[PDB]
């Protein structure tokens, strides 16, 4: 109940027997972890106006209490935007050029009509200098 | 979303919604602050983690 | 009387005889539930103008009393405006299609129309040749 799915499948993955201070992870109340804190909550309202970070992920940021969750959806969110407007990007191009494609296949359309409308003229007046021959 | 996340930062959220919960459940800042007038009244300040 | 439908239906799960403490809840007076409070309220009015957040949900998050609860209203909200302005784009891109579209169509029937136009009075000058001939 206190912690999530993938937090308690870190038991079997081995060696939790040792200590955190050895795997990397150190118990810090400094000046380092409060200004990288308030590093990245000002990081964040900067990125929740200009569009760049949700009103979902900012409640997340402030109910995270740790400096690299709190990491990560910053940078989850913007990926994730950042994928939807470089393919926002990328379907506003090919919609102009397939407009510009059934533009294209239409006027070779009129001109191959008008090259097949003027031959049946030019046939048929073979045919009125026929008729009146005989 | 726990592709983008590393080794390092699970075992980072585990320690942290361990030791965040059971802060806020036994007040651990009044066990502390117990702890800190036998520090200037013995030279002593202990306790045990069970 | 004093509970929603969903809080008096926890009771019928097997959990109710024990602490609070055991799922993950505990009462907080600090500097930390305290500052929640105050991040909630703020970005709820940054949600309430640029036209994110509704005057019917901002008089319920005033009138909530939980931090979990005003968390996931906003949150309730934001997907709502997110699917409606999803969907008006994709509403506005199918309609300048669907114009050309139309628009297509009927240039296609100024085409159509000018090749069965022209042999018509092919196949009538036929039939001026055929008639002197007698
Ligand atoms: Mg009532």
């Amino acid at each position: 109940y206190i912690l999530s799915d993938t937090s308690t499948r870190v038991m079997e993955i081995d060696g939790d027997e040792f200590a955190e201070a050895d795997y990397g992870l150190v118990v810090d109340n400094s000046n380092g972890t409060q200004e990288l804190q308030q590093k990245l909550d000002t990081l964040a309202q900067a990125a929740l106006q200009t569009q760049t970070l949700s009103f979902s992920t900012i409640t997340k940021l402030y109910t995270s209490s740790s400096l690299a969750e709190k990491q990560r959806l910053i940078e989850k969110d913007e990926k994730q935007i950042r994928e939807r407007q470089a393919q926002a990007q990328k379907e506003q191009l090919e919609a102009q050029q397939q407009i510009a494609a059934m533009q294209q296949q239409q006027k070779e359309a009129e001109l191959l009509q008008k090259e097949e409308a003027n031959i049946r003229d030019n046939q048929t007046k073979i045919i009125i200098a026929q008729i009146q021959s005989e | 979303d726990y592709y983008t996340y590393e080794w390092q930062d699970i075992r980072e959220v585990r320690a942290n919604e361990l030791l965040n919960h059971y802060i806020k459940e036994y007040d651990i800042p009044l066990i502390f602050n117990n702890g800190f007038m036998d520090a200037m009244t013995c030279g002593e300040e202990i306790y045990q983690c069970d």
